[PDB]
């Protein structure tokens, strides 16, 4: 089975600046007819791969004049003279010469814009959530860039590590930034046994937290 | 071109599962056809591919005696037939057309396979609620398999809406929506949180009500 790689796994980029793909085959790729059948694909969040490139360097119909294909052998690259926020996402490399086929395992391509501080919100459960014997308590993390973000819970003062989860979006095109979803999960009974509720967010837009907080009164 | 993918849903390990495509918009007996599939990790994998008349048929090693793959000419039509389903087998599955130079030239919206033994649960839908901005949300809470969709005002607010993905756990997913209105519009005027999740047949809209 032939294999493919792809470096970087993610790749940081500003608006306009340049970036480079590469993909390595485990061996070569060239068909008994001739051909090197390494295409280009790009999956943009949210919707079906897209064909860039065929034949290691022909850019298919539609498809800007920035976009370059080259390499030879076992070792290819996916070229872009000058990056638009569209273009970002999950580009994989694809053989088609021997059975089975294969694809790399994708290389994030990351739009770099001005850092951004997250806009907080938190949300105390809903008296329909209650009712039922539940209380999930919600903070959303609103555009921010960069991606990496530290969240924590306090209740009455202190940590809780246990029933947390949490869920980051893509990043938007539109700007180009990220938001996180961080959930804590409790009884009615363990949520009616505190007070404060607060969750903290860490960030390098600033040295101290952003804390959002409320009383259950 | 047009490609459109259904059948997938929910089935249990060593079930069986049939998948549609229908085309249109070109000589479908003149290109070969392929199915690829990607899994949660969002690698994607090539399953099979079928030349134009139907003779030839190249597939995945390990979906031999499991998988079938054929096409109705007159009628516009690729199928694949699942049988024997493993968890490794669950993902969205994509049909496409091939084209001289190139493999998976034009590819369809895809359709979600889940494999596996939970029991299909609708969703519970509950309010979110609490400057000039103000951030509301929904949360969609224990329900199963994906998708589920949402939208705000019956898709009259799509400018400053986002959905997260959802988290698996414990066989239930839940997942959260948040949208950003002027504080002035609300609650004077509504916000209301539209959830639909196909594979229960189950409607849900939720107001958002100020605590």
């Amino acid at each position: 089975d032939v294999l493919m790689t792809q470096t970087p796994l993610s790749l940081p980029v500003g608006l306009g600046d340049q970036a480079s793909i590469s993909c390595r085959s485990s061996q070569s790729i060239v068909h008994s007819n001739g051909n090197t059948y390494l295409e280009w694909y790009l999956q943009k969040p949210g919707q079906s791969p897209k064909l860039l490139i065929y034949k290691v360097s022909n850019r298919f119909s539609g498809v800007p004049d920035r976009f370059s294909g080259s390499g030879s052998g076992t070792d290819f690259t996916l070229k872009i003279s000058r990056v638009e926020a569209e273009d970002l996402g999950v580009y994989y490399c694809f053989q088609g010469s021997h059975a089975p086929y294969t694809f790399g395992g994708g290389t994030k391509l990351e739009i770099k814009r001005a850092d951004a501080a997250p806009t907080v919100s938190i949300f105390p459960p809903s008296s329909e959530q209650l009712t039922s014997g539940g209380a999930s308590v919600v903070c959303f993390l609103n555009n921010f860039y960069p991606k990496d973000i530290n969240v924590k819970w306090k209740i009455d003062g202190s940590e809780r590590q246990n029933g947390v989860l949490n869920s980051w979006t893509d990043q938007d095109s539109k700007d180009s930034t990220y938001s996180m979803s961080s959930t804590l999960t409790l009884t009615k009974d363990e949520y009616e046994r505190h007070n404060s509720y607060t969750c903290e967010a860490t960030h390098k837009t600033s040295t101290s937290p952003i804390v959002k907080s409320f009383n259950r009164n | 071109v047009k490609l459109v993918e259904s059948g997938g849903g929910l089935v249990k390990p060593g079930g069986s599962l049939k998948l549609s495509c229908a085309a249109s918009g070109f000589i479908f007996s003149n290109y070969a056809m392929s199915w690829v599939r990607q899994t949660p990790e969002k690698r994607l994998e090539w399953v099979a591919t079928i030349s134009g008349g139907g003779r030839n048929i190249y597939s995945l090693d390990s979906v031999k005696g499991r998988f079938t793959f054929f096409r109705d000419n007159a009628r516009n039509t690729l199928y694949l037939q699942m049988s024997s389903l493993r968890s490794e087998d669950t993902a969205m599955y994509f049909c496409s057309r091939e084209n001289y130079g190139s493999s998976f030239t034009y590819w369809g919206q895809g359709t979600l396979v889940t494999v596996s033994s939970a029991k299909t649960t609708p969703p519970s839908v509950y309010p979110l609620a609490p400057n000039s901005m103000v951030t509301l949300g929904c949360l969609v809470k224990g329900y199963f398999p994906e998708p589920v969709t949402v939208t705000w005002n019956s898709g009259s607010l799509s400018s400053g809406v986002h959905t997260f993905p959802a988290v698996l756990q414990s066989d239930l997913y839940t997942l959260s929506s948040s949208v950003t209105v002027p504080s002035s519009t609300w609650p004077s005027e509504t916000v209301t949180c539209n959830v639909a999740h196909p594979a229960s047949s189950t409607k849900v809209d939720k107001k958002i009500v100020p605590r």
